[PDB]
C-alpha cells in the first residue's frame, strides 16, 4: 500500500504571475527579451491549399524545422511592450447576441456602459462588474441538488432561475442591487475610459490594465476610489485573475514590398522570434540586438535568438496599400 | 541430410559453337546442385525443405561451417565421412553409423545443448573398426564433440582413431615459455594478469647450458587476491645436476608484479635454461 | 508532441472481391497515413474476435487514398488508418464500418474494339483473379493468324 | 564484412525453351554472388575492396578457412553466426556483438597476433544470453580463440555456452592407453621417445579383471637426460582391493628403453587392467 | 490522502490562518535541472542502452567513472546502434523507423560511456553503435551539493557567464561569440526549489509533542507587518518570518499543498525540494 499520498495545486494567480513577469521581460535594449514576428513561405503547401477544408501541415520543431521556417521567412516585425495587454473575455449586461444576457452566474464579470442597451450612465467609459451572488432559485450544476445554497455548500456551480432586472451600478464596493430587491448581487471593479475601450477592446475581450500603468493613474481607470487596506495595491489583475495577454501587431506592405507585390501567393506560415541578433559582416564581431521595427530576414543574423512559436496556415496573401493586422494572445 | 554430388563441371567446347540453351540447360543442373553441397555443408540441410536453400531463409555459408542436424532415420544409414553433424540425444540414445572411411577421412559431430547423457548416449559404427574402440563406441558426454578420423583404410580395414573434446570451457595456459637464467642468476616473469586466476599450476625446469644441472619442482600456487600475493606449495622435488640437497641448480620465488603474477626464478648457477610452463589454472566466477 | 490528427472521410470506395479501393480524406499535407486491416470473423462465426482480433498493416501511405487487393472474397475485415508525419503524437487509429468483398467480382472494361477475347481467359484471369493462369507481363504468346 | 546472400539457384525450365540471354543474365547475378559467400568465407572479405575477389589477388578458398578481419565499425553491428573472424584489440578493446543465434549456431573468432590484453580486452554480446556469462563476456587473453556456440535458441532465448582456447602450444599426450597386466605380471611401455620431454606426468590405474583390486598412484617423473634415466615421485597413493598397505594390486617401475621412456608396471596379481595415461608433460626449448 | 486542496479567497484564508512558519528563497537555491541518467548503472534498466538524444552523465560513479580528476560530464547520444526495436511495430529498420519518425530502441549496448570534449566523438571512428556529443562538464562541488540522484542541476546562463571553464563549457565553438544559452540546448523545462526548514526559527512548532504540519504553501512578495496601516509597506528580506511578523494576506501564494501530517521536531532538520515543470 502507498504510504504517503499528498495533494497540491497551483493557484490560477500563478498563471497571471508568469504573465506579469513575462510582460516585464520584454526589454527596451538590454538584458530583457526582444521580440520579432515573422512571416514567410510564398511557396504553396499543396495545390489543394486554396480549396476549402485544407489544413496546412502541422508545423515541425527541430533545428531542421527552424532552418526551414528560417529559410522562407519573408519579413520580420518587432513588438513594443505597450502593444501587449492583459485581457479577459468581455461580457456585457443585456447583450442579446450571447446567451443569457440577463442571467449571470456567481463571480462572472460583467461590463457596463459598453453599449446603448447596456449603458446605464452617460459621460463615463465602460464599467466592469463581477457578479457575486445570483438569484436563489435556479438549477445546480450537480444534478443532485435543487438548492442554490445547498448546491454551493458542496461547491457545485449554480445557475440562477431569475434573470437580472437591471445591469449593476455604483462605484460602491459591495453594491449590486442589495436593498430593494433582486437575486443577483454585483461587485464593482473599475471603470474603463472610452478611448482605450474603443482602441483596445474587442467585443469578446476587454483589455485589462497593467499594475504599472495603473500606478500612473488610478483615476483614469476609476480605481482611485478604493479602500484597499494594503495601501497602494494596483495589483488589480490579481483580483480579476486575467490569465491572457494580447499581442497586437501591425503589418504594412511598405516594409516588405517584395512579399507585397501583385501576384505573391502570400505567406503560408508565421513565426515569432525572441532576441535575434543583427547580421554581421565579420563573424567575430560582437552580437547586436535588434532595435528597428522590421528587418528583411537578411539584415538579421542567421538563427540568432530563440523562436518560441511556429505556425502554419493556408496561404494568406498580403497586398500593397492593404494594412493587415495580427493578434495573438496567450494564456500562461 | 541433403545428398550432394561431387564436383560436376561444364564443357566450354559447347556454347558459342553449339546449341546455347541446351548445353546451358545442362550446366545449370550442375551449378545448382554444385552450390547445394556448398551451402548444405555450411548451412542447415533442413533449409532444403525450405525454398531449397534459396531466398534469404536459404542456406548460408558459415566460415565456421555448420554441424548438420537431422533425424535419426537419416543416421540410421551409414553417414558419409567429411560431414559436420549436430544431434542431441535428449530424445534417446542413437547410433551414428559411419561408412568405411579412408586414411584421413574425418567425421565431425557435436551435441550443442549437451543433451548427451547415459540416458542420452551416442553409439557409432564406423565400418570395420574404430581404433581403440571394440565394436561401436558409445558417447554419454554432454557438450562433447564427436570427431572421427580414419587412420587406416587400406583394403577393407577402416581404422578410426578417435578424438573427443568438451565443446567449451577455459582451455588456455596463461604463461608458457622458456628462457635462460640470467647472468644476474634470476628474472621476473609476468605469468598472468593478477586477476585472471585464483589458482594456477605451473612447471619450471631449470637446466644448465650444458644440460648437466637441471632443476625441477612441483609448483602449486594460491593467488592471494586481497593481499596481492601468491601462496605456493612446492614438493616432489627432483634434480639431476644437483650439487646440494638444499635449494640447488636454481631457486623458485614468486610475486605479483605489474598486475601480473610474477615468478622470480633465481639460480646461483649462470647459464641455466628455465622453461616456465603453466599447466593448469583455476578462477572463480559467479555461482551456478 | 500532439497527435497527427486524423483522416476524416474514410471509406472503401469500391468492392471487387478480395480487392478494395479505400478512400480516407487527405487531411493535412505531408502526413503519411497508417492503414491497418483487422479481421472481423474467423470464418467460424462472425466477429468472433470482436475485440482481440488480429491487426495487419499496409504500412504508411502517401496521398489521400490507397488501393488494396488481397485475401478472400465475401469475408468481413476491419481496416484502420492512422495519419502521421515526422514530429507528432500518433494518430487516433480511426476505424471503418468495414465490409466484406463479395464473391466473384471482376473487370468491366474497354479494349481496342475489333479484338475478340476468349472468355476463359478473363474468366480465369480476372473473375477468379488468378494471375498464374497467365502471368501476363512475363509470359510468351504465340500469335497465330488464321485461315 | 562482405555480406552474403544464401544459396540462389537457377531455373533450368528457362534457357533452351525461353529467352537465353535474359534467364542467364539473371543466373550470373546468382552465380557471381553465390561464389562470393564461398570465397568471402574462406578468404579475406577485404579482398572485395580489391578486384572483388577476382584476379590472382582475389579471394581464395582456405581448406582451413579464413578468419575474417575487419574494422570495429562492422562488428559495431550484431555479427552473424557461422563466421570466422580475426581481430586484434591492440588498437583498443572491442565489443563483438552477435545476433541471437540458433541451437548449434557457432561463432569462431581469433586474435592471431595475440594483441588481446586487459589493455586490449574483447567484449561480446550474443543476443539475450551467453551461458555462464552474465551480460557481455570480456576477453583479455592473447592468442586466444573465441568460439561461441548457441546451445539454446528456443523462442527468444539464445543461450551461448562458451569455449575458448589458446591458439597455440603443445597440447598432446605422448602416451595414453590401457592394457591388462600380463601373466608375467608386468610389461614395459614406451612412453615417449626419450628426448621428447624433460618432464612428464602420467596416471596409471591397475584394476583386476573382476575390478575388485584397482591400484592408483600419483606419478610425477623427471626425465634424466645425461644418465638416460627417469626420476619418479609417487605419493597420494590410493587403493580399493588392496590386501596390503605395502605395494599392492600392482607395482610401478620406470626405465628408458629403446629411446623411449619406458614404465615397467609389475603386478603380483594376474589379470590386472592397467590404463597408462600421460596427463601432462614438459620439455625445455631455447630461451625466449 | 489529505482532501484535495481548494483555491479561493476562503481557501487562502484558512491556509493563511493555520500557517506555522515562512521561509524565503534566494535565487541561488533555484536551479535548472534535468533527470539524471548515468552510463552503466546496473540497478536501473538498460544502463548500457541509450536512445537518440538521451543525455548521459559520466564520471559520476566508479562504474560510471572513466576519468579521475574531472567533474561530472554530460553527453548526449546522437546515434544509436542500427539493430534495435522500433516504437512503431510496423517497422524493422531504425533508419526507416526514424525516417518516418517513430521511436527506435537499439539492440546493442554501449561499450563505454562517451569521452572527449570534442564535437561528436562518438566512439564513431574505431567502432560503436552509439555516437556521442559533448556538452559541458560539471565541477564536483556543485555536483555533490546540488545533484539529486534523479536530477542533475543544470547551470544558469548568467552563472555560466561567470565561468565557462568551471562548467567546462569554455571549450566550445559557439561561433556567436559568447552564447552561453546552453540551457536551450538541454531544454530543461524544470526548476528545483530548494529550501531549508529549521526548528530554531520556529521552536514553538518544534516543541515535543507537535502533531506536525499537514500542508505547505509558498508565497511571493509579502509585505512586512506594520503597526500603523498608513505606514509604507515593506517587502520581506529575512529568511524566516513568523506568519504574525507578516502582514495578513500579504504577497501571493501560487502553489498550495496538502499532505498527511508530518511532525517536525526540534534539533531535527527538515528539507524541502520542489520541482516546477513549466
Amino acid at each position: 500500500d502507498s504510504s504517503v499520498i499528498y495533494r497540491a495545486i497551483v493557484t490560477s494567480k500563478f498563471r497571471t504571475e508568469k504573465m506579469l513577469n513575462f510582460y516585464n521581460s520584454i526589454g527596451s535594449g538590454p538584458d530583457k527579451n526582444t521580440i520579432f514576428i515573422t512571416f514567410g513561405r510564398s511557396e504553396p503547401w499543396s495545390s489543394n491549399e486554396n480549396e476549402v477544408g485544407f489544413a496546412p501541415p502541422y508545423p515541425t520543431d527541430s533545428v531542421l524545422g527552424v532552418t526551414d521556417m528560417w529559410t522562407h521567412m519573408m519579413g520580420t516585425v518587432k513588438v513594443l511592450p505597450s502593444m501587449l495587454d492583459a485581457v479577459i473575455p468581455r461580457r456585457d449586461w443585456g447583450d442579446t447576441r450571447y446567451p443569457d444576457p440577463y442571467t449571470f452566474r456567481i463571480n462572472d464579470i460583467v461590463v457596463c456602459n459598453s453599449a446603448p442597451y447596456n449603458a446605464t450612465e452617460s459621460g463615463a467609459g465602460w464599467l466592469v462588474y463581477r457578479c457575486l451572488d445570483v438569484p436563489d432559485t435556479g438549477m445546480c450544476s450537480i444534478a443532485s441538488l435543487t438548492d442554490k445554497d445547498e448546491c454551493l455548500k458542496l461547491g457545485g456551480k449554480w445557475t440562477p432561475s431569475a434573470r437580472s432586472m437591471t445591469p449593476p451600478e455604483g462605484r460602491g464596493d459591495a453594491e449590486g442591487t442589495i436593498e430593494p430587491g433582486d437575486g443577483y448581487v454585483w461587485e464593482y471593479l473599475f471603470e474603463i475610459p472610452p478611448d482605450v475601450s474603443i482602441n483596445r477592446c474587442t467585443n469578446e475581450y476587454i483589455v485589462v490594465p497593467w499594475p504599472e500603468e495603473l500606478k500612473e493613474d488610478p483615476t483614469r481607470w476609476g480605481y482611485e476610489d478604493n479602500l484597499t487596506w494594503q495601501q497602494d495595491d494596483f495589483g488589480l489583475i490579481y483580483r480579476v485573475k486575467a490569465n491572457t495577454i494580447r499581442f497586437k501587431a501591425y503589418l504594412d506592405s511598405v516594409y516588405f514590398p517584395e512579399a507585397a507585390l501583385p501576384g505573391n501567393k502570400g505567406f503560408r506560415q508565421i513565426s515569432i522570434i525572441t532576441n535575434p541578433l543583427e547580421a554581421k559582416a565579420h563573424p567575430n564581431d560582437p552580437n547586436v540586438k535588434a532595435e528597428k521595427d522590421y528587418y528583411d530576414p537578411e539584415d538579421l543574423m542567421r538563427h540568432s535568438g530563440e523562436m518560441i512559436y511556429m505556425e502554419n496556415r493556408p496561404p494568406i496573401i498580403m497586398a500593397m496599400d492593404q494594412t493587415e493586422e495580427i493578434n495573438i494572445l496567450f494564456t500562461f | 541430410m541433403f545428398i550432394q554430388e561431387p564436383k560436376k563441371l561444364i564443357d566450354t567446347g559447347e556454347i558459342g559453337n553449339a546449341s546455347t540453351g541446351d548445353i546451358l540447360f545442362d550446366g545449370g543442373n550442375k551449378i545448382n546442385s554444385d552450390f547445394n553441397a556448398i551451402y548444405n555443408a555450411f548451412g542447415d540441410q533442413r533449409k532444403m525443405a525450405v525454398a531449397n536453400g534459396t531466398g534469404a531463409d536459404g542456406q548460408i555459408i558459415h566460415a565456421t561451417g555448420y554441424y548438420q542436424k537431422h533425424s535419426i532415420t537419416e543416421y540410421a544409414t551409414p553417414v558419409k565421412v567429411g560431414t559436420r553433424h549436430d544431434i542431441d540425444t535428449s530424445t534417446v540414445g542413437v547410433k551414428v553409423i559411419i561408412e568405411r572411411g579412408e586414411l584421413g577421412d574425418c567425421v565431425e559431430f557435436i551435441n550443442s545443448n549437451g543433451s548427451i547423457s547415459v540416458t542420452n548416449p551416442l553409439t557409432i559404427q564406423a565400418i570395420d573398426s574404430i581404433k581403440g574402440v571394440s565394436g561401436n563406441l558409445v558417447v554419454t558426454s554432454p557438450y562433447s564433440k564427436v570427431t572421427l578420423r580414419c587412420i587406416s583404410s587400406d583394403n577393407s580395414t577402416s581404422v578410426w582413431n578417435y578424438s573427443i573434446e568438451s565443446m567449451f570451457g577455459q582451455k588456455e595456459s596463461p604463461a608458457e615459455g622458456t628462457w635462460n637464467i640470467s647472468t644476474s642468476g634470476s628474472v621476473d616473469i609476468p605469468l598472468f594478469h593478477r586477476t585472471e586466476y585464483n589458482m594456477a599450476k605451473l612447471l619450471v625446469t631449470c637446466q644448465s647450458v650444458d644440460g648437466r644441472k637441471i632443476k625441477t619442482a612441483e609448483i602449486n600456487i594460491l593467488v592471494d587476491t586481497v593481499n596481492s600475493e601468491v601462496i605456493s606449495s612446492e614438493y616432489a622435488v627432483m634434480r639431476v645436476g644437483n650439487e646440494t640437497e638444499e635449494d640447488e641448480i636454481a631457486n623458485i620465488a614468486f610475486s605479483i608484479k605489474e598486475n601480473y603474477v610474477t615468478a622470480t626464478i633465481s639460480s646461483s648457477t649462470v647459464g641455466m635454461r628455465a622453461a616456465v610452463k603453466v599447466i593448469a589454472t583455476q578462477k572463480i566466477g559467479v555461482a551456478q | 508532441t500532439v497527435k497527427a490528427p486524423s483522416v476524416t472521410s474514410l471509406r472503401i470506395s469500391k468492392l471487387s472481391a478480395n480487392q478494395v479501393q479505400v478512400r480516407w480524406d487527405d487531411v493535412g499535407a505531408n502526413f503519411y497515413y497508417f492503414v491497418e486491416i483487422a479481421e472481423t470473423k474467423t470464418n467460424s462465426g462472425e466477429n468472433l474476435p470482436s475485440n482481440q482480433y488480429r491487426w495487419i498493416n499496409l504500412g504508411y501511405t502517401a496521398n489521400n487514398s490507397f488501393f488494396f487487393d488481397d485475401a478472400d472474397p465475401l469475408t468481413t475485415y476491419i481496416i484502420r488508418v492512422a495519419t502521421a508525419a515526422q514530429d507528432f503524437e500518433q494518430s487516433d487509429w480511426i476505424y471503418t464500418e468495414e465490409f466484406e468483398t463479395f464473391a466473384t467480382n471482376a473487370y468491366t472494361f474497354q479494349n481496342m474494339i475489333e479484338m475478340q477475347l476468349a472468355n476463359k481467359f478473363i474468366q480465369e484471369k480476372f473473375t477468379l483473379n488468378n494471375s498464374d493462369y497467365v502471368n501476363f507481363n512475363n509470359d510468351t504468346i504465340m500469335a497465330a493468324l488464321m485461315n
